């Protein structure tokens, strides 16, 4: 859930996934639309697309486990939705990391009526 | 922790 997820982010990225992440861009957020505006707001593109692909779970809500081993995030084993649901926010918190580069403080507390339009997964 | 709403 939003626990497990927000614990890798600070892992990740040394930034509290809220507010930090939790209004960034057009898919930062609760909004599903538009033209992600850049390489961050394309992870949680790739995040939603991934959660988006587990219609037999409940990402948000289902609780799972996890450790470090050498540094990098493993997801334990539990039941398959538990270690998909992991593995959607691992790939994102690590993306998140991959370009903290490019993160930029313009897009946080974006509105969500500038962004406009479908983007299939 | 705080999460990605």
């Amino acid at each position: 859930s939003l626990l497990e997820f927000g614990k890798m982010i600070l892992e990740e990225t040394g930034k509290l996934a809220i507010p930090s992440y939790s209004s960034y861009g057009c898919y930062c957020g609760w909004g599903g639309k538009g033209t992600p505006k850049d390489a961050t707001d394309r992870c949680c593109f790739v995040h939603d697309c991934c959660y988006g692909n587990l219609p037999d779970c409940n990402p948000k809500s289902d609780r799972y486990k996890y450790k470090r081993v050498n540094g990098a995030i493993v997801c334990e084993k539990g039941t398959s939705c538990e270690n998909r649901i992991c593995e959607c926010d691992k790939a994102a918190a690590i993306c998140f990391r991959q370009n903290l580069n490019t993160y930029s403080k313009k897009y946080m507390l974006y509105p969500d009526f500038l962004c406009k339009g479908e983007l299939k997964c | 922790l705080a999460i990605y709403s």
